[PDB]
């Protein structure tokens, strides 16, 4: 992700990074099954 | 007794009725997708996200 990278050598070998990373996600999911049925009777949807 | 059974004979010898049935399935599917990657990379001075 994020990286910065200061180094000196020549004097001191000196690395210093800073990793940073940052993640959203935002997910949704809207399933609607509509079954009409007769009174009193069992029906069924299915789907997969 | 024959008589009445003849009756019943011609209630009972009626043509059964034919349906035709037509059952359809509609499936529809609309996909939309969009990615982008964005991405700086330096070795010379090492700064590269």
């Amino acid at each position: 992700s994020g990286i910065g990278i200061g180094f000196i050598t020549d004097n001191i070998i000196l690395d210093l990074q800073l990793s940073a990373m940052e993640k959203t996600g935002n997910g949704e999911i809207v399933s609607q099954p509509k079954v009409v049925t007769s009174d009193k009777e069992t029906a069924k949807i299915l789907k997969g | 007794r024959l008589d009445e059974l003849r009756r019943i004979v011609s209630q009972l010898d009626i043509p059964v009725r034919q349906v035709m049935i037509e059952a359809r399935i509609v499936e529809a599917n609309v996909g939309y997708d969009k990615s982008l990657g964005v991405r700086w990379g330096g070795a010379y001075h090492k700064g590269n996200w």
